[PDB]
C-alpha cells in the first residue's frame, strides 16, 4: 500500500478517539438534536440527565427498556469512553447497544426515543463506532427527518453507499434509493442478520416490517431479467422467509407469505420447494389473520409452477396438514366468494390427494368441482384418478353422482379418456 | 469485618466501581 | 398534470347532465396524479453510487 492509506487507515481505527482538542469539539459537538455550536457545549452529565428524563418515559411506555437503566443507562455509565475497554468487554457493549436499538426501532416516532438515543450517539459513538446497527435498526424512517439528521452524523459504512450524496442533504432519502441500498446482494445479508436477530429476540413491529417486505418485493422486481443474479437471491429471500414462519408473530407470517408469493410470481421454483413453501406456511398457520393471507399463497404457489406432476397429489404429511389447518369447508367456503381468485392449479391437485389417502368426502368434491371452471387436462386427470377409484375402491353412490355430473358436463371428454383406459360400457357395469 | 453491600453501595459510586457495571454490560443476550 | 387533469374534471362537471355530484372522477384524477407525483419524486437527479 501507500504510506497515505495506510495512515488514514489508522483515521478509521480512531475516528472516535479524540486526541487533540479540536477532536474532542469534532467528536462531541455533533449529535441528534443540538446544533453544533450548542453541541459543542455539552457536559456529560447534562446530556445524561436528559437521557433518563426521555429514558423514563420510554420505560414506563413499556418496562423493556428499564434494563439499559441498569446498565447503559446507569448514573456509573458517563465516565466510561468506549476505547478505555477491552474488545472483550467492548463486545459487551455492542451487544447492549444493538439489542437496544432494534427495540427503540418502533418507538422512535416519538421525540423520547430521539432524545434517549442521541445520549448513546454522544456517550458511545454509535453513529461510528456500531453504524450498521444504527442504520439497520432504523431504516425505514427514511422520509423522517430525525433519520435525515441521524444521515449527516453517520459515518457510512461501505455497506449503506447508496446514501454517500445523501448525507447533509435537504431533501429527504427517496424511495428508489431505498430499491438500490437492497439491490446489492451482500446488503441483503446484512438485512437478514438483523431480521433473523430480531425474530429470536421478538422485537419485530409492523411499520418497518412493512418496509422490509416492500424492500424485498422490488428487489425481486428489480431482478425479473437476471435469473442469474435472481439464483443467487433465492437463498437470502427464502431463509428470511421460512426464518420468518418461525415467529409467533402473524404480522411476520404474512410478510413471509408476501415474500413467497412475490419470488415465486416472479421466479418459477422446482415443485418441491414450493412443497417445502406449503410446510412451512401450514406448520405454523395459527392465529385467524394470517389464514386468509396464506390461504391465496397458496393459490398463487401452486399456480406459479408449471412442469411434469405440474397438478399431482400433495404428500400426506402435506395433504394433512394442510386439512388439519383449514377444513374442507374453509375451502368450501373461499370457492364461494365473489373475488374468486384463481386458485386453478391448487384445486385439481388437491382432490387427488383427497381421493387416494382419505377417500371420505367426495360429495365434498362435487361440491368443490362444480365450483370453478378448471383447466382442460385437469379435469380429464381428475376423472382418471377417478376412474381408479371406481376400479379399486368400492363402488359408492358418491362417485356415482360424481360421474353422473361429469356425463351432465363434459361427457365426451369422459368418453375419450375410458377410451383410453378401460371401456365405455365397463363403467356402466361399474354401477 | 466485612462491608455490607449497602457500604459497598456507595462504595461502588465513590471509588468508580465499573466492575458491577461492567457485569451488568456483560449479563444480558436475548432477553425476551 | 392537474391541469390537464382539470380538463378532464371540468368538463366532467360542467357538461355533465347525469351526475352523482359526487368528486369521484375528479378524485379519480387525483389518485393518478399523485401517482405521477409518488413516482416523479421516487426518481432522484443525484448519483446513486453501488
Amino acid at each position: 500500500s501507500s504510506l497515505s492509506d495506510q495512515l488514514a487507515q489508522v483515521a478509521s481505527n480512531n475516528a472516535t478517539v479524540a486526541l487533540d482538542r479540536k477532536r474532542r469539539q469534532k467528536l462531541h459537538s455533533a449529535s441528534l438534536i443540538y446544533n453544533s455550536k450548542t453541541a459543542a457545549t455539552q457536559d456529560y452529565d447534562f446530556i445524561f440527565e436528559n437521557a433518563s428524563k426521555a429514558l423514563e418515559e420510554l420505560s414506563q411506555i413499556e418496562p423493556k427498556f428499564a434494563i439499559f437503566s441498569r446498565t447503559l443507562f446507569s448514573e456509573s455509565s458517563i465516565s466510561l469512553d468506549r476505547n478505555v475497554q477491552t474488545k472483550e468487554e467492548i463486545k459487551d457493549l455492542d451487544n447492549a447497544i444493538n439489542a437496544y436499538l432494534l427495540l427503540a426501532s418502533s418507538k422512535w416516532y416519538l421525540a423520547p426515543t430521539l432524545h434517549a438515543t442521541e445520549w448513546l450517539v454522544r456517550r458511545f459513538q454509535i453513529h461510528v463506532k456500531n453504524t450498521e446497527m444504527l442504520l439497520l435498526s432504523t431504516l425505514n424512517y427514511y422520509q423522517t427527518p430525525v433519520f435525515k439528521r441521524i444521515l449527516s452524523i453517520i459515518k457510512l459504512p461501505p455497506l449503506f453507499n447508496c446514501l454517500s450524496n445523501f448525507v447533509r442533504s435537504e431533501k429527504p432519502p427517496t424511495a428508489l434509493t431505498m430499491i438500490k441500498l437492497f439491490n446489492d446482494m451482500d446488503f441483503l445479508k446484512l438485512y437478514t442478520s438483523y431480521l433473523d436477530q430480531c425474530i429470536k429476540h421478538n422485537a419485530t413491529y409492523t411499520n418497518q416490517l412493512l418496509f422490509t417486505t416492500c424492500c424485498f418485493i422490488n428487489v425481486v422486481a428489480f431482478n425479473s431479467n437476471n435469473d442469474e443474479k435472481l439464483n443467487q437471491l433465492v437463498p437470502i429471500l427464502l431463509e428470511i422467509s421460512a426464518k420468518l414462519l418461525a415467529s409467533k408473530s402473524k404480522d411476520c407470517q404474512i410478510a413471509a407469505h408476501t415474500i413467497l408469493v412475490v419470488f415465486a410470481t416472479a421466479l418459477p421454483l422446482k415443485k418441491t420447494i414450493i412443497l417445502a413453501a406449503m410446510e412451512t406456511i401450514l406448520s405454523n398457520l395459527d392465529a385467524k389473520e394470517a389464514k386468509h393471507s396464506a390461504l391465496l399463497t397458496i393459490c398463487k404457489l401452486f399456480q406459479t409452477l408449471k412442469g411434469q406432476g405440474n397438478v399431482d397429489q400433495l404428500p400426506s404429511k402435506i395433504f394433512k396438514l394442510f386439512d388439519s389447518k383449514f377444513d374442507t369447508v374453509s375451502i368450501l367456503t373461499f370457492l364461494d366468494k365473489e373475488d374468486k381468485p384463481v386458485c386453478d392449479k391448487f384445486i385439481t391437485s388437491y382432490t387427488r390427494s383427497i381421493a387416494r389417502y382419505d377417500r371420505s368426502k367426495l360429495n365434498i368434491i362435487l361440491s368443490l368441482l362444480k365450483k370453478i371452471r378448471l383447466e382442460r387436462y385437469e379435469v380429464r386427470l381428475i376423472i382418471t384418478d377417478l376412474i381408479y377409484l371406481s376400479e379399486i375402491l368400492e363402488d359408492k353412490s358418491q362417485l356415482v353422482e360424481l360421474f353422473e355430473y361429469f356425463i351432465s358436463i363434459n361427457e365426451d371428454l369422459v368418453l375419450k379418456c375410458l377410451k383410453s383406459l378401460g371401456l365405455t360400457g365397463e363403467l356402466f357395469e361399474i354401477r | 469485618p466485612p462491608p455490607d453491600e449497602e457500604e459497598q453501595l456507595l462504595a461502588k459510586f465513590v471509588f468508580g466501581d465499573t466492575t458491577d457495571l461492567q457485569e451488568n454490560l456483560a449479563k444480558f443476550n436475548a432477553d425476551f | 398534470v392537474l391541469a390537464a387533469k382539470a380538463a378532464v374534471s371540468l368538463r366532467y362537471d360542467a357538461l355533465a347532465e347525469d351526475r352523482d355530484d359526487s368528486g369521484d372522477i375528479g378524485l379519480e384524477s387525483r389518485a393518478k396524479v399523485e401517482n405521477r407525483l409518488s413516482q416523479l419524486e421516487g426518481r432522484d437527479l443525484r448519483t446513486t453510487p453501488k
